């Protein structure tokens, strides 16, 4: 019945920059607020309590700041070991304690558009009775891109599943994958597959089609 | 005009005299009880020994306007104004020093002939821009005026603005940190007892369990108001009374409203032994705070309320009407007096410690 | 009832700068993201530079990183791009879009005719 | 050092049971309130219930009251999480954290030590291998530039897999998306790989899907069309 908000449900940043992430609590928990950070695969690890205190073990380039119920965690000097996933939580009773929803950290990049393939079924897959068309979207910045399915000029929703691939390692560019799924009497019903996406580095909605 | 150099030789003694012995008894205060001397006192006896400077230099202005003219030499002339001069910068520097001395007191000898020394520096100014000049039929000493113009002007902002803008941040910074500190002590008192109602009237324990919360965030935010036995006595009752909505908490999770309403009984216990007597040390202790700031709050607002105009009218006519130079005169020759009946209205230590002189 | 217009331009000196406006009318610049693009007359429509809501952040192209600087205006409802060190393989005629889009998925729809940057 | 490790965690039916662990080594129970958070795979950190081994008093969330029951040891250090009736929004991983008691700071310290956290998986299906599919390079798609290849796996329960490209031989290029869930239940998964055209009749690409709770090892052969 307390809902801590956290503000910035991603960030994007270089390393050396100052950051701030912002947390709002429902009503007081006076300043029972803890900052945690998650990497990827592995236990959150306690940065700040007591809404100001910084752990003993973690770099004081963390710190925690409180005006009235709005909780802020800054990192003055970023470094590659900080991109992390970060929780807000108040802790005001052991039977009331939440989170936030999260504020991952990510690498701040130029903007690439996406490289978009488009493949269709195969004929091994075709005699399992099950169509599935995959639009790939690749190397692209930021995140947000969106993809639609146009099957005979008309658009799809509730069958295609997306899957992301994560910021990578030498150059952090993502790649998206849309699969579409279709029985075989509703795949042979249609002559043309389209995928069509739209990113924020691209002018024009990019379509990649076939006709089978 | 002609009528005004009439009345001011009789109003400038009474100044005189009045302000003379106004401020000796100040200074006479602060050779007897030098024990309880303090920093702002110290400024405070600094600007009430400006002051009987003033005084001292007063009778030769009541002269100056009985006489109708100016009768003494150019020396005599250009060291009264440089005494005014150096009587409103000690006043002003002073003030600054007071106002970062209570700053940094609150929210967080050698200093007196530095106060006094920077005001001969600005008040030199005053020393070469003042000549008697003979015009119109009357020998009047008032002043009269590139690079001399260009130091005035540097050493104005230099110090009056800094000051001044440095002054109306710190003293607001003071008077709204009291005011949310007394806010934040009365708002936790009230939660905790509102609260304590809320309990003793509910019937479910939905809202016996939702005044809890809020209990306890309010008991947590009132230990950290505050090694002396005394802070040993503050803190261990809130972790008391924490650790009883605990005992509450527990119980309402469990599903039980009368019990939780018995065990929150015991909260009264706690909160008359443990958080009322310190309730009202910390209440007692925030109104003397914001009662000896007024003190300053007032010493400032007289100082500039009277000497502003003075400055303000000097500044503009030897740059470049009658009524308003002997109007504005009067005022700044005023300040003398003000100061001594400030501590004796709403100065309680000067009040108080004055009384013991005259029994003694 | 969405129009856009668009300001600054001509000629630059080599080396030089230039401060470009975008403002519409009939939709508030805030709560939307705010774009930048190129085209060159012998080349295709290129992207510059994109304004997210507030502080969420301002992303740039790979040839104009550094060079340029987008503020953004939501009390004025405008934007602004500052180019810095110009070369003549820059000159463009500089459109200026709004991304329909909250969750910046990249709807470019509301285009302006743009402002011709040359140099030399 | 002190820790916690935990254990149970694994597969079960919906409508099963498990009980989870946390053994805790270094500090005694008696000292510190056990904690049983959780994590949905995506998905941000949510409470789960707590335990007071000294005074026995015990809490849990909304979603979890009357299914779950968590118990302390403090013979074995142990903290038992029984989970009932478990419903499908119930596959999560579970952290085991730790908290001081009032008053003083070790109540100030929230969560200070946690455990590395269980895996519990709910769903209907069994073991089975995967389906192994070429998305072909296309010829029309950038001709003359470069051109991807992919090798998609369609109906394999069990998560990990591991997909290969070449014997371990193509490295550069590779994108391994990961695993979605289907609504039949199973997982459904995409490796594709960006090489140039130029070399695309000369070099040939193989890949190969690894998959241990079924014991299959499929190596599927990508041409263009
Ligand atoms: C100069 C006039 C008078 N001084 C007075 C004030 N001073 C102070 C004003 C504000 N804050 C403080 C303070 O923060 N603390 C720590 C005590 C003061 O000291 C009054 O108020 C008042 O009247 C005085 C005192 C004495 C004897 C004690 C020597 C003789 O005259
Ligand atoms: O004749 C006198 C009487 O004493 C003043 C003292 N005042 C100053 O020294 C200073 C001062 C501050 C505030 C203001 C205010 F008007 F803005 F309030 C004006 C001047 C710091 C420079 C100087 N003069 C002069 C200056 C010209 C000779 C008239
Ligand atoms: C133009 C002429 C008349 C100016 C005369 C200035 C005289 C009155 C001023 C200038 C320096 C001043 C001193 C500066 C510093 C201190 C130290 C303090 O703890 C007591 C007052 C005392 C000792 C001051 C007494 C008054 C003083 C001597």
């Amino acid at each position: 019945d307390i809902q801590m908000t956290q503000s910035p449900s991603s960030l994007s940043a270089s390393v050396g920059d100052r950051v701030t992430i912002t947390c709002r609590a429902s009503q007081s928990v006076s300043s029972a607020v803890a900052w945690y950070q998650q990497k990827p695969g592995k236990a959150p690890k306690l940065l700040i309590y007591s809404a100001s205190s910084l752990y003993s073990g973690v770099p004081s380039r963390f710190s925690g700041s409180r005006s009235g119920t709005d909780f802020t965690l800054t990192i003055s000097s970023l470094q590659p070991e900080d991109f992390a996933t970060y929780y807000c939580q108040q802790y005001l009773y052991y039977s009331l304690v939440t989170f936030g929803q999260g504020t991952k950290v990510e690498i701040k990049r130029t903007v690439a558009a996406p490289s978009v393939f488009i493949f269709p079924p195969s004929d091994s897959q075709l005699k399992s009775g099950t169509a599935s068309v995959v639009c790939l979207l690749n190397n692209f910045y930021p995140r947000e891109a969106k993809v639609q399915w146009k099957v005979d000029n008309a658009l799809q929703s509730g069958n295609s599943q997306e899957s992301v691939t994560e910021q990578d390692s030498k150059d952090s560019t993502y790649s998206l994958s849309s699969t579409l799924t279709l029985s075989k009497a509703d795949y042979e019903k249609h002559k043309v597959y389209a995928c069509e996406v739209t990113h924020q580095g691209l002018s024009s909605p990019v379509t990649k089609s076939f006709n089978r | 005009r002609q009528f005004s150099r009439a009345f001011v030789p009789i109003a400038y003694s009474l100044i005189c005299v009045f302000g003379l012995l106004g401020n000796i008894l100040v200074v006479i205060t602060f050779a007897f009880y030098k024990k309880a001397r303090s920093m702002t006192d110290v400024y405070l006896a600094n600007m009430a020994i400006a002051d009987i400077l003033f005084a001292l230099t007063l009778p030769f202005w009541a002269v100056s306007h009985a006489t109708g003219a100016w009768v003494f030499s150019n020396a005599t002339c250009k060291l009264l104004k440089g005494i005014y001069a150096i009587n409103f910068n000690c006043g002003m520097w002073l003030l600054t020093c007071i106002a970062m001395d209570r700053y940094i007191a609150i929210v967080q000898k050698i200093i007196c002939l530095v106060v006094w020394g920077l005001s001969v520096i600005i008040s030199s100014s005053t020393f070469v821009f003042n000549q008697k000049y003979n015009t119109q039929g009357s020998d009047v000493c008032e002043p009269k005026y590139r690079w001399k113009l260009l130091m005035l002007g540097l050493e104005l902002l230099f110090g009056f603005f800094i000051p001044l803008m440095f002054m109306i941040f710190c003293y607001t910074a003071i008077v709204k940190t009291l005011r949310r500190q007394l806010a934040d002590l009365e708002d936790n008192w009230e939660t905790l007892n509102d609260n304590l109602k809320v309990i003793e009237k509910a019937d479910n324990a939905a809202q016996v369990k939702d005044a809890l919360t809020k209990m306890r965030a309010a008991a947590l935010d009132a230990q950290k108001a505050t090694d002396s036995p005394e802070m040993k006595d503050f803190r261990h009752g809130f972790d008391i009374l924490v650790g009883q909505i605990d005992d509450a908490l527990k119980l309402a999770n469990e599903g039980k409203v009368k019990e939780a309403q018995a065990a929150a009984e015991q909260l009264k216990t706690t909160r008359n032994a443990y958080i009322q007597k310190y309730l009202e040390r910390a209440r007692s202790t925030l109104q003397k705070e914001v009662k000896a700031i007024r003190v300053i709050i007032a010493v400032v607002l007289v100082f500039l309320a009277c000497q502003i105009p003075h400055n303000m009218v000097l500044l503009v006519t030897a740059a470049n009407i009658a009524y308003t130079k002997t109007v504005t005169e009067v005022l700044a020759f005023l300040h003398c007096c003000l100061n001594p009946v400030l501590y004796a209205f709403i100065g309680q230590k000067f009040r108080n410690y004055f009384l013991k002189i005259l029994k003694d | 009832q969405v129009q856009l217009q668009e300001s600054g331009g001509g000629l630059v000196q080599p080396g030089g700068s230039l401060r470009l406006s975008c403002a519409a009318s009939g939709r508030t610049i805030s709560r939307y993201a705010m774009s930048w693009f190129r085209q060159a007359p012998g080349k295709e429509r290129e992207f510059v530079a994109v304004a997210r809501r507030s502080g969420d952040g301002a992303f740039y192209a790979d040839s104009v990183q550094g060079r340029f600087t987008v503020s953004r205006d939501d009390a004025k409802n405008t934007v602004y791009l500052q180019m810095n060190s110009l070369k003549p393989e820059d000159t463009a005629v500089y459109y200026c879009a709004i991304d329909s889009d909250t969750f910046y998925s990249g709807s470019y729809d509301y285009w302006g005719q743009g402002t011709q940057v040359t140099v030399s | 050092e002190v820790q916690l490790v935990e254990s149970g965690g694994g597969l079960v039916q919906p409508g099963g049971s498990l009980r989870l662990s946390c053994a805790a080594s270094g500090f005694n129970v008696v000292d510190f309130s056990l904690h049983w958070v959780r994590q949905a795979p995506g998905k941000g950190l949510e409470w789960v219930a707590y335990i007071s081994s000294s005074s026995g008093s015990t809490s849990y969330a909304d979603s979890v009251k009357g299914r779950f029951t968590i118990s302390a040891d403090t013979s074995k250090n142990t903290a038992y999480l029984q989970m009932n009736s478990l419903r499908a929004e119930d596959t999560a991983v579970y952290y085991c954290a730790r908290w001081g008691y009032w008053p003083g700071e070790p109540w100030w310290k929230a969560f200070d030590y946690w455990g590395q956290g269980t895996l519990v998986t709910v769903s209907s299906a069994s073991t089975k291998g995967p389906s192994v599919f070429p998305l072909a390079p296309s010829s029309k798609s950038t001709s003359g530039g470069t051109a991807a290849l992919g090798c998609l796996v369609k109906d394999y329960f069990p998560e990990p897999v591991t997909v290969s490209w070449n014997s371990g031989a193509l490295t550069s290029g590779v994108h391994t998306f990961p695993a979605v869930l289907q609504s039949s239940g199973l997982y459904s998964l995409s490796s594709v790989v960006t090489v140039p055209s130029s070399s695309l009749g000369t070099q040939t690409y193989i890949c190969n899907v690894n998959h241990k709770p079924s014991n299959t090892k499929v190596d599927k052969k990508v041409e263009p069309k």
